[PDB]
């Protein structure tokens, strides 16, 4: 089954946050 | 479809994917592809980027969704010290508890696993 903390891992790392900043700008 | 669900407004959705930062016009294999959205961050990604798979796509679309940090419980409407055990409904995504599922699980399922509400 999926979990939280394993649909974490298994999705990947958002981008950092800066950079989503800077797009949204 | 739960009356809880119905009734807590939606945030106004970014339109930019957490996890590549493309739009709707560009996901990352550059193809146009439509945005999901957060009902209570607001924070969007791209199906794709999810690793949702259609069918799932499609239900989560008609439901008020939450990303993974947001996820309550739809039983016990928490987060709580378990929040990082929660179970996902493999059908529409939705976060259970395994102390808060009917009938309650004492381990963890195996493979994949639908809620008591997509269960016939
Ligand atoms: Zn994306
Ligand atoms: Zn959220
Ligand atoms: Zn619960
Ligand atoms: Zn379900």
């Amino acid at each position: 089954a999926r979990t939280k903390q394993t649909a974490r891992k298994s999705t990947g790392g958002k981008a950092p946050r800066k950079q989503l900043a800077t797009k949204a700008a | 479809s739960l009356p809880h669900e119905k009734d807590k407004p939606v945030a106004e959705p970014i339109p930019i994917c957490s996890f590549c930062l493309g739009t709707k016009e560009q996901n990352r294999e550059k193809k146009p592809e439509e945005l999901i959205s957060c009902a209570d961050c607001g924070n969007s990604g791209h199906p794709s980027c999810l690793k949702f798979s259609p069918e799932l796509t499609v239900r989560v679309k008609a439901l008020r969704w939450q990303c993974i940090e947001c996820k309550t419980c739809s039983s016990c409407r928490d987060q709580g010290k378990n929040a990082d055990n929660m179970l996902f409904c493999d059908s529409c995504d939705r976060g259970f508890h395994m102390e808060c599922c009917d009938p309650p699980l004492t381990r963890m399922p195996k493979g994949m696993w639908i809620c008591q509400i997509c269960r016939p």
